[PDB]
C-alpha cells in the first residue's frame, strides 16, 4: 500500500519525511492480531530505525522508531533476532539513560519484548549491563514507566533452566522489596512475578529474598483482593518453602499458615492447588513445622480438599497429607492425629486416579500409617492393628492389593510389600 | 503472565 | 520439598 512509498521516505535525507514514514511504520504495527512485522523486516528498514535511535536523533524520530521496534520485537523469536542483529539492544539501553521520558518508556518496553523472548535474549540484555539503568527507572516517580519497567524486569529473572546471572538479577532485590509495598496492582503484579522467578532458585537465592525481608510482605499480599496479586504472591512463597527447615521456618514465622488456611477455601481451583503445594513442602520439613501446621488446623480442610476437590488439588492435599505422615516415625501422634482427622478414606480412594506418582505417594502415606498402628500394637500386646482394621473398612485393603497388577515395579513393590506385611 | 507485549498505548 | 518446573 504505502509501504512503498514509506520504505522510500524513511531512506530518504528529509527529516520531516523521515519523521512521517517512521510514525506510520509504528502504526501498521501497532496490531495485537497478525501484526505485520515479515512484511516491515522485508521491507529491509529495520537497521534505519535502529539508526533513528542514535543519541543526537531528533526526540520524536527516537521515540517513533524505539516504538515501532518494540513491536517487532513483540514477535517470534526470528523477527526478534532482526532486531537484536542489527544492534538495536546496546541502543535501548542508551536510551534509558539518555532519553527523555516518552522515549525511555519506548525502550524499556523494547527491552521488555526482548529480554522476553528466549534465556539467551535474557542473558543478552543482562550482558548489556541493562540492569543498571533499568533499577535506576524506579525512581522515576512515572508510573507508567514503572509498569513497564517492572515487567521488564520480570523478564530478566524469569527462566529457570538456563537460570540468569545471579551476580545481576539479584541486583534487583532491594528495588523488588519495595516495590511489593506499590499501590499500583499492575505494578504488584509484575514485582511479585519478579519475586517468584529469583526465589525459584538455589539456596542463596532463597537466602537473598529472605535477607530483604520480602516474605512478610508475600504472605499479606496472600490476602489482595485481587487474585491477580494472589497467584505469583502465592507462587513466590511456594517457592521460598521448597528452601531448608531453616528458611521455610521464616516463612512460618511470617504467618503463612493461618494465610494458607483461608487460601484453601478460595473461589479459584488454582489457589487451592498451589496452597496445599505450598503446604506440602512445608509438611516436607521438620517433625515442629509439621506440628505447626497441624496447629493453625490445616489438616481438616486438607482431608475435605483430598476427598472433594478436582484432581489437580487433590494430589497437591495428597502430597500435603503423605509428607506430614513421614513424621509420625519421629512422633506417632502426628499418625493418631492424621488417622483421627478422616485421612486414610480419602487416601485409600485416591488410589484410583491415573497418576502413578500420586500412587506411590498415597501408598508411602497409608504405609506410614500402618507403621505407626503396627507400632502400637507390638507396643501393647494386641495381635490386631488398628489402622490395619481401618485401611480394610475404608476399601483401602482390596485397592492397595489392586495396585500390586501396576505396571510400574515401584507401585507394585510398595503394594505388594504393604498386603504381605500388614494384611 | 505473557513474556511478550505489543505495544499500543 | 518439590520445586517448579
Amino acid at each position: 500500500q504505502e509501504l512503498p512509498q514509506m520504505t522510500q521516505q524513511l531512506n530518504s535525507d528529509d527529516m520531516q519525511e523521515q519523521l512521517s514514514a517512521t510514525v506510520k511504520f509504528r502504526q501498521i504495527l501497532s496490531r495485537e492480531h497478525r501484526p505485520p512485522i515479515d512484511v516491515v523486516i522485508q521491507a529491509g528498514v529495520v537497521p534505519r530505525l535502529v539508526e533513528f535511535m542514535r543519541e543526537n536523533q531528533p526526540e520524536m524520530l527516537q521515540l517513533e522508531a524505539a516504538w515501532a521496534l518494540t513491536n517487532i520485537a513483540s514477535g517470534t523469536s526470528a523477527q526478534t533476532k532482526v532486531v537484536v542483529d542489527a544492534d538495536a539492544v546496546p541502543l535501548f539501553i542508551q536510551l534509558l539513560y539518555t532519553g527523555s521520558v516518552e522515549v525511555k518508556e519506548q525502550a524499556i518496553w523494547a527491552l521488555g519484548n526482548v529480554a522476553g523472548d528466549s534465556t539467551d535474549y535474557r542473558d543478552y540484555v543482562l550482558q548489556c549491563n541493562a540492569m543498571e539503568p533499568i533499577l535506576g527507572l524506579f525512581n522515576s516517580n512515572k508510573p507508567s514507566l514503572i509498569r513497564t519497567a517492572t515487567w521488564t524486569l520480570s523478564n530478566l529473572c524469569r527462566g529457570k533452566k538456563p537460570q540468569p546471572d545471579w551476580s545481576v538479577v539479584s541486583q534487583a532485590l532491594p528495588t523488588l522489596a519495595k516495590l511489593i509495598y506499590s499501590m499500583d496492582t499492575e505494578t504488584l503484579v509484575d514485582a511479585c512475578w519478579a519475586i517468584s522467578y529469583l526465589s525459584d532458585g538455589p539456596q542463596e537465592a532463597i537466602q537473598a529474598v529472605i535477607d530483604v525481608r520480602i516474605p512478610k510482605r508475600l504472605v499479606e499480599l496472600l490476602s489482595h483482593e485481587s487474585t491477580l496479586v494472589q497467584t505469583p504472591a502465592l507462587r513466590a512463597v511456594g517457592n521460598i518453602v521448597t528452601g531448608n527447615d531453616l528458611q521455610t521456618q521464616v516463612v512460618i514465622n511470617a504467618g503463612v499458615l493461618p494465610a494458607l488456611r483461608l487460601l484453601l477455601s478460595s473461589p479459584k481451583e488454582n489457589i487451592k492447588k498451589e496452597a496445599c503445594w505450598t503446604i506440602s513442602n512445608i509438611t516436607a520439613g521438620n517433625t515442629e513445622q509439621i506440628q505447626a501446621v497441624i496447629d493453625a488446623n490445616l489438616i481438616p480442610p486438607l482431608v475435605k480438599l483430598l476427598e472433594v476437590a478436582e484432581d489437580k488439588t487433590k494430589k497437591e492435599a495428597c502430597w500435603a497429607i503423605s509428607n506430614a505422615s513421614s513424621g509420625g516415625l519421629q512422633r506417632p501422634d502426628i499418625i493418631r492425629y492424621l488417622v483421627s482427622q478422616g485421612c486414610i478414606k480419602p487416601l485409600c480412594d485416591l488410589l484410583e486416579i491415573a497418576d502413578n506418582r500420586i500412587i506411590e505417594v498415597t501408598l508411602d502415606a497409608l504405609e506410614n500409617i500402618l507403621k505407626m498402628g503396627e507400632a502400637d500394637k507390638e507396643a501393647r500386646g494386641l495381635n490386631i492393628n488398628e489402622n490395619a482394621d481401618f485401611i480394610e473398612k475404608a476399601g483401602g485393603m482390596e485397592k492397595i492389593f489392586n495396585c500390586q497388577q501396576n505396571e510400574n515395579d515401584k507401585i507394585y513393590e510398595k503394594a505388594y510389600k504393604i498386603i504381605e506385611t500388614y494384611f | 503472565p505473557a513474556a511478550k507485549r505489543v505495544k499500543l498505548d
